[PDB]
């Protein structure tokens, strides 16, 4: 959060300070970070889909795959080829044809793989399986480099003809992890943040690391809490009380319906945006929310609305999913 | 029958039966009864219609045997029951009962005597709704809850000066007197008494308290005072709990009532008591308890990390040469509470929860000694699955469910003695009674203490002081911790255990006895790069071991 | 006379991952073929997360009744005392939230999980 991903040193005893642990707390300063890294830089590629192990190199010519399969993923490979060819040139630069297919006491063969990865070269890495913690508890090598991870889990069999519904999900997870690409490293380079830290879904975890740091700067304590759904509070919040165990559980809304008949017209009209506009717009309570923390937001959503009417992707996805991160309790920083 | 059985008419033998079953002991003799009796004389064919002694005394252990077991008048199909019973009269007799089948069993003050009170479940229908209490029942605990510890205070031996109930407090000033009640903050904010009389208002600008108790909301307190009708202020001067009492005084009030009844118990029709088979049962108990070992281990034994699966895979590796009689884990089994999850993209909480302890099941297999050998008990945590859907980890109600049988699927059917129980938990030995309670203590009592204007040993005494005088688990009121409002009763302490298994991951291990009681606070599983479990002896001592 | 031949029984706050799209659901009065789906975008739902959303509903209606209030019969005043027998007036006290209410809600649930396939809600129910 105060750091970031732009690091620079200002020591003005540097190979002292690398033989050992670099101390930050005396020295240490954010750089800009309009463009975080022109990237030239191999990629790798280990999934899982529930024995299905799968693994491609960016600049490996083979697949193997885990225990009429070569012609479909032949024509299936050169058939979204063709139909993503544009995605495919645009991406080239990040990602680059056909490879071998292979179809393969097995299942020790990760290990021997991840070490010849190793040494071959030093390669990020991209993960796709339900069992992203138990593959990192299995494969000790997995911790020696930086890996990207790419988590879209809850994928099953139909019990039948697997094999073409998994060849078209591996084939566009391949063709698609360039455009998947590109939108990481605009997020990053937008918002400051590494790209192994970041995720397609993380939406809620960019909100938490700006307000936190606008927060930082601000004289205001942060409340942020790790592995549990509560804001802090130096432990009080561990007590049952009724005023929040009323705001808790009313979550129900009110609405309006007169029945009859109506000769008149009548319009539909639909209402969007309501929370944007409503958050925007507008001592003795003991139940109220902080003022300075309300008025914080409000400026920052309003910043973020006058960056994304002038034409910016990214803050538009902010303001979409700001509603989503208020309602989750999973995100930090959450307070009810 | 015999190796060669002869089958009977049934008028023939009428005659003996009748005369032994209707004259002299017995009455009422059924079809069942003579059918039972014609297969069973079938089973005595050795010169019978001859032959008197064997089949007469035969029937006269019949009837000692059947005489015992209600009034009998009639003998349904239960007496061939009862004659696989005398078949077989020619470790066991422990039991392990939940906060859920505990018997009710209220106060009358006016009669001064404890009165059984008919369980919903069975004489209702309880196939709709069966579980909600009624309204009264919040009216009437905290009654209960008082009139128990007016009568244990009334029965004390320095008390034979008397106390004064607070509404007779209105017409007289300048005169001390002595009272006892709830303690809580009035609606205005103020320090109050309240009492089925009324209440009054506090001074404690001179207050000079007991030391060695946890003066908090919610607990009986003794209060000698000076009244003033100036205001209302009854200014404090001195103020103390109440002292407690221990388990064989308690009881004889009552004899040796039937409440943790497994020998035998008592209902709506009669009341039941026992004091023979204690002594029995106590010198059984004097030996092979060495034999009769059970450890329990720490608090919050997370089962998702690897570092607690590898400690307790080595606890298993050192425990399954030797299996103990009971094996207890407590705490919490999954480190985050389980909620709502917005996301459908990854893994679904109550899925995760369920595999956690489906890898559990496969640790089980290659420790089969213990698997066969030693019963399990699972006692549920602060934020699992049914408390965290609403409490999110924070407390709740406090008798709260067990471990739900959709999530322990396979540890079912791996092990075969696996029993999940209640927060609060009471087992029954042969002459012990064990509770078992885990929450958190010391933060609590800590957090709200009365302050009062004017070595972690001593911590501990004044905590097991002040929940065995008080007498009840949760000395708090409704704002703290919310009760079911007819389970209430399991939470009492009437007639204190033998054994108090109070666990608290705040506050050091401990092994203190007191009032004839002793208490054991095993800490947290884990701690400081360590991980700790301990064991006790039916012999009153304990033991401590680390294995890392 | 007539009257409604059907009850309620209304999820509120439900949220759709794809489209963001917030609307609070009924799971007596609406048609089938669009619990499972969003309104706007046409994307089925998850089934295991409906069953969490009833139960951790039921939770929470049953939390409510153990902690309501205690209202006097004749004068609507609130109790103010922990233990009392009676208003200083006339009356006795009942309850701000009436057994037979959620009684009702609960048979609803129960009608609702044995129309549809809801095992864990059922499983809920069992524990009961
Ligand atoms: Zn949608
Ligand atoms: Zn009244």
């Amino acid at each position: 959060m105060d750091l970031g991903a732009s690091v620079t040193f200002r020591s003005k005893a540097l190979g002292k300070g690398i033989q050992q642990g670099f101390e930050m707390k005396d020295l240490s300063m954010a750089e800009n970070e309009r463009y975080l890294s022109g990237f030239s830089m191999d990629i790798g590629y280990l999934l899982h889909f529930p024995e299905f192990f799968s693994l491609f190199k960016s600049w490996g010519d083979t697949i193997t795959i885990l225990v009429i399969n070569a012609s479909s993923l032949g024509q299936i490979y050169k058939q979204m080829f063709e139909k993503k060819k544009g995605k495919i040139e645009t991406y080239s630069y990040l990602v680059d044809i056909n490879f071998e297919f292979v179809y393969f006491k097995l299942y020790r063969r990760l290990s021997q793989e991840t070490t010849k990865l190793k040494e071959e070269r030093g390669f990020l890495l991209l993960l796709q399986s339900p069992f992203i913690t138990k593959l990192l508890g299995t494969i000790r090598l997995l911790n020696q480099m930086p890996i990207v991870k790419l988590s879209l889990n809850e994928v099953l069999l139909p019990q039948l003809n697997w094999q073409p519904t998994l060849l078209k999900k591996l084939v566009n997870h391949v063709l698609s992890s360039g455009s998947w690409i590109s939108h990481l490293i605009k997020l990053s380079q937008y918002s400051n943040i590494p790209i192994c830290n970041l995720r397609l879904d993380s939406m809620d975890y960019i909100i938490d690391v700006l307000y936190a740091r606008k927060l930082k700067k601000e004289n205001i304590v942060l409340w942020w809490n790790e592995k549990a759904p509560l804001p802090d509070h130096g432990g009080i919040q561990n007590d049952f009380d009724l005023n929040t165990s009323w705001i808790m559980n009313d979550s129900e809304f009110p609405k309006i319906n007169n029945s009859g008949v109506y000769d008149n017209v009548v319009l539909d009209v639909g209402v969007d945006n309501l929370t944007v506009n409503t958050i925007l717009t507008s001592e003795f309570v003991h139940d109220a929310f902080s003022n300075d923390a309300l008025n914080v937001l409000r400026g920052m959503l309003k910043e973020w609305w006058d960056e994304a009417l002038k034409e910016n992707s990214t803050a538009d996805l902010l303001v979409n999913s700001l509603a989503s991160w208020v309602q989750n309790p999973n995100a930090k920083l959450f307070d009810g | 029958g015999n190796v060669l059985p002869v089958k009977i008419q049934p008028p023939l033998l009428r005659p003996l039966a009748y005369r032994v079953l209707s004259r002299k002991y017995g009455l009422s003799i059924k079809s069942d009864g003579l059918s039972a009796l014609a297969e069973f004389v079938g089973t005595n064919i050795g010169a019978n219609w001859r032959q008197g002694p064997a089949t007469i005394k035969f029937l006269e252990q019949f009837a000692a045997v059947w005489k015992q077991q209600e009034r009998g008048l009639f003998i349904d199909q239960s007496g061939v029951k009862e004659v696989i019973q005398e078949m077989k009269e020619r470790r066991d007799y422990f039991k392990v009962i939940n906060a859920s089948q505990q018997q009710r069993f209220s106060y009358n003050p006016h009669k001064m005597q404890f009165i059984f009170v008919p369980n919903k479940k069975q004489n209702g229908l309880g196939g709709i709704a069966g579980f909600l209490p009624d309204i009264e029942d919040k009216v009437q605990m905290f009654l209960t809850r008082y009139y128990l510890t007016n009568d244990r205070v009334m029965r004390n031996e320095n008390f034979q000066m008397s106390i004064t109930p607070i509404k007779n407090l209105l017409g007289r000033d300048a005169q001390n007197f002595l009272l006892l009640g709830l303690l809580n903050k009035n609606f205005k904010g103020n320090w109050s008494l309240e009492d089925p009389s009324g209440s009054v208002e506090i001074d404690i600008s001179q207050t000079i308290p007991t030391q060695g108790h946890y003066y908090v909301p919610g607990c009986m307190v003794l209060v000698e005072g000076i009244y003033y009708s100036v205001g209302n202020k009854f200014h404090v001067t001195s103020m103390t709990l109440p002292p407690g009492e221990r388990r064989e005084i308690t009881l004889e009030t009552i004899g040796n009532l039937d409440l943790l009844g497994i020998h035998g118990i008592s209902n709506n029709n009669f009341i039941a008591r026992l004091d023979k088979d204690l002594k029995i049962r106590l010198h059984l108990l004097e030996k092979e308890l060495t034999d009769h070992k059970f450890v329990i281990l720490g608090a919050n034994l997370f089962l998702d990390d690897l570092k607690i699966m590898t400690a307790l895979s080595k606890i298993l590796q050192k425990l399954n040469d030797d299996p103990p009689t009971l094996l207890i884990w407590q705490g919490s089994f999954t480190s985050v509470p389980v909620f709502a999850s917005m996301s459908s993209r990854n893994i679904s909480s109550s899925t995760q929860f369920k595999n956690n302890f489906d890898a559990l099941a496969t640790l089980l297999s290659r420790f089969d000694n213990l698997t066969e050998n030693t019963t399990m008990i699972f006692i549920p945590g602060p934020n699992d699955l049914w408390g965290s859907m609403v409490s999110l980890g924070a407390s709740g109600t406090l008798p709260q469910d067990p471990i739900p049988s959709a999530f322990t699927k396979k540890i079912n059917k791996v092990c075969k003695n696996v029993v999940w129980s209640s927060n609060p938990t009471r087992i029954a030995y042969l002459s012990q009674e064990i509770v078992i309670f885990r929450d958190d203590l010391s933060g609590r009592f800590k957090r709200h203490r009365l302050e009062f204007p004017f070595q972690k040993v001593q911590e501990t005494r004044k905590l097991v002081k002040t929940i065995l005088d008080q007498g009840h688990l949760s000395p708090f009121l409704d704002s703290l911790r919310p009760i079911s409002w007819d389970l209430d009763h399991t939470l009492t302490l009437c007639p204190i255990p033998s054994t108090m298994v109070l666990c608290d991951t705040t506050s050091a291990q401990f092994d203190l006895t007191y009032n004839g009681c002793k208490v054991i606070n095993p800490g947290s599983f884990i701690h400081n790069r360590r991980a700790r479990y301990m064991e006790y002896v039916p012999s009153s001592k304990k033991t401590i071991q680390e294995e890392i | 006379e007539f009257k409604d031949p059907s009850l309620s029984l209304v999820v509120p706050d439900f949220l759709c991952e794809y489209c963001f799209f917030i609307s609070d659901i009924d799971f007596c009065k609406a048609a089938p073929e669009s619990i499972f789906s969003c309104v706007r975008c046409h994307k089925a739902f998850n089934q295991v997360l409906l069953q969490e959303h009833l139960i951790q509903k039921l939770r929470s209606d049953i939390e409510s009744y153990l902690i309501q209030d205690l209202r006097c019969s004749r004068c609507h005043k609130v109790k103010r005392d922990y233990m009392s027998a009676h208003c200083p007036c006339a009356g006795a006290w009942e309850g701000t939230l009436p057994r037979e209410s959620i009684v009702q809600k609960l048979n609803v649930f129960k009608q609702v999980a044995k129309y549809y396939g809801f095992d864990i809600l059922l499983s809920c129910i069992a524990d009961l």
